[PDB]
RNA sequence: UAUAUAAUAGAAUAAGAUAAGUUUUUUUUUUUUUUUUUUUUUUUUUUUUUU
RNA sequence: AAAAAAAAAAAAAAAAAAAAAAAAAAAUUUUUUUUUUUUUUUU
């Protein structure tokens, strides 16, 4: 019997702290998001639409995902038309973390992905992750064979929706760049070259200040991958940054991942 | 599971009559439980369980103190010596009972006749606590009349208004 | 002519009960028996007409 | 004595409705991978 605004003040001012808790607190924290978690329940019908995007973050940085909450996921996937992209972005994940991400909601979240004017990072590493879950989702060796290539398909279809507009997005750091690649090449999407270049040329220059100022990182395995897939992509795409990584790793300029 | 067997339960209450002194805490709160609910009575084997529990009223933990008041009180079975030892422990452990175990408790001491300030404060204090759960409890809305008849409006003006008040 | 220095190693291996946080149609098909209504066929009785 | 028409009773077949009784199966393939921080308030 715990009033409406007073779940949301407490867990409003439990999350907005989390960045920095010290570590023997941390459990205290989730019993008090457990022994009042059935009122949110029960309430889940009535809470507002950015309320329930903030109440299901606080409840994962927690790392907590307890089965009484799952209808909440459900009415997000109701009420999708309503976000802006970065919250359908969030969205996805946070709809991932909830065993709630089948197929159907991710075609139907990826429109609202589609509208931004300008894509952010966080948008098109939700996008690509979301894409390869879902190509995983569907099963070949399964009781609906008939259907597993013209599905995966559809799916490659928006991948190269998505993907024709990569080049007007800022990468912060190489292992942004490595996840999108993953999921280009794992998934056999078509890219257009001018993207390619785009983020070659800003992983060319991100990964310059690291080789050039002897220290603070990239691992040598980052760096195989990334030779590795210019090497497959071709050396016109940044004919420099061939043998700049090979001079790198000559050098042996980036430990190991396990030094 | 609720499923009456008689004559295993005869052989079972026998057997407990003559191992009665090993009985812990628990065991007395699970046995004048079944047994108050199942309607086998024996009155030597219940005068020996309350004797029992009266050196043992110490070692009660929330759920057996109540549990063992309630079971005795509606059984018609009161001890005295029983009732003073399970009487006193309960100002010790009242911080830690939920609406409904203390609507019981409160109900086994008005059946009690023990009326005694030093016993009754906290337990008024907790049940004012959780006034919501405690006046929203079909399973005992007749419970509180018995309670109320028997203290009077001269004993708790505010508990009384809240009563009187329609909810 | 002074009051002060301090450093060596080894092993791979498993026990077991705390009085807890749901509930939102009920229905379809097949078979048997009884009752009611309608249609068709056979038998009996009565009335009318013709030979 | 024969034929036709009408009414009543009995038997059989078909259809519809109501009530009562009986039966309904199963074969391990479910999911994982963010740097996410946008509730609001006089406690």
């Amino acid at each position: 019997n715990i009033d409406m605004s007073s779940v949301k003040a407490f867990s409003t001012r439990l999350f907005k702290t989390r960045r920095g808790c010290a570590k023997e607190t941390l459990d205290i924290r989730r019993k008090v998001l457990l022994a009042m978690s059935r009122r949110v329940g029960v309430l889940a019908n009535d809470f507002d639409l950015p309320s329930l995007l903030g109440v299901l973050q606080c409840y994962t940085v927690h790392d907590l995902t307890p089965f009484h909450l799952e209808p909440l996921a459900i009415r997000a996937t109701n009420h999708v038309g309503d976000f802006t992209p970065h919250e359908c972005a969030t969205l996805a994940h946070v709809l991932r973390k909830w065993r709630t991400m089948r197929l159907e909601v991710c075609e139907r979240l990826v429109e609202r992905i589609c509208t931004s004017d300008q894509l952010t990072h966080h948008m098109a590493n939700a996008a690509m992750i979301a894409i390869r879950t879902c190509f995983n989702q569907v099963s070949d060796g399964g009781r609906n064979a008939m259907n597993a290539e013209p599905t995966r398909q559809k799916l490659r279809a928006m991948g190269e929706q998505i993907g024709c507009r990569l080049d007007e997005v800022e990468y912060p750091a190489l292992p942004v760049i490595l996840s999108i690649l993953d999921v280009v090449v794992t998934l056999k999407i078509y890219v257009p070259k001018k993207c390619l270049q785009v983020i070659f040329s800003q992983a060319n220059d991100m990964v310059a200040i690291v080789m050039e100022q002897k220290d603070d990182p990239i691992t040598a395995e980052e760096g195989r991958q990334l030779q590795a897939l210019l090497s497959h992509y071709g050396n016109d795409l940044a004919p420099e940054l061939s043998q700049r990584m090979k001079e790198a790793f000559r050098e042996g300029v980036l430990p190991d991942e396990a030094s | 599971i609720g499923i009456n067997n008689p004559e295993l339960f005869d052989n079972l209450a026998e057997r407990a009559l003559a191992v009665v002194q090993d009985h812990d805490a628990r065991d007395i709160s699970k046995t004048v439980t079944a047994l108050a609910h199942f309607g086998l009575k024996d009155e030597e084997l219940f005068k020996r369980l309350a004797s029992h529990a009266a050196s043992i009223a110490d070692q009660f933990d929330a759920m057996g103190l109540v549990n063992t008041a309630h079971a005795f009180a509606r059984t018609n079975f009161l001890q005295q010596d029983m009732a003073v030892a399970l009487s006193e422990r309960s100002v010790y452990v009242c911080r830690l009972l939920d609406a409904g175990e203390t609507r019981r408790l409160l109900w086994a001491l008005a059946k009690f006749q023990v009326r005694d300030p030093k016993i009754l404060t906290p337990v008024f204090n907790r049940c004012l606590a959780l006034h919501y759960d405690f006046f929203a409890d079909p399973t005992g809305s007749e419970e509180i009349e018995e309670i109320f008849d028997f203290y009077g409006p001269n004993f708790c003006p505010p508990l009384y208004q809240l009563y009187i008040s329609r909810g």
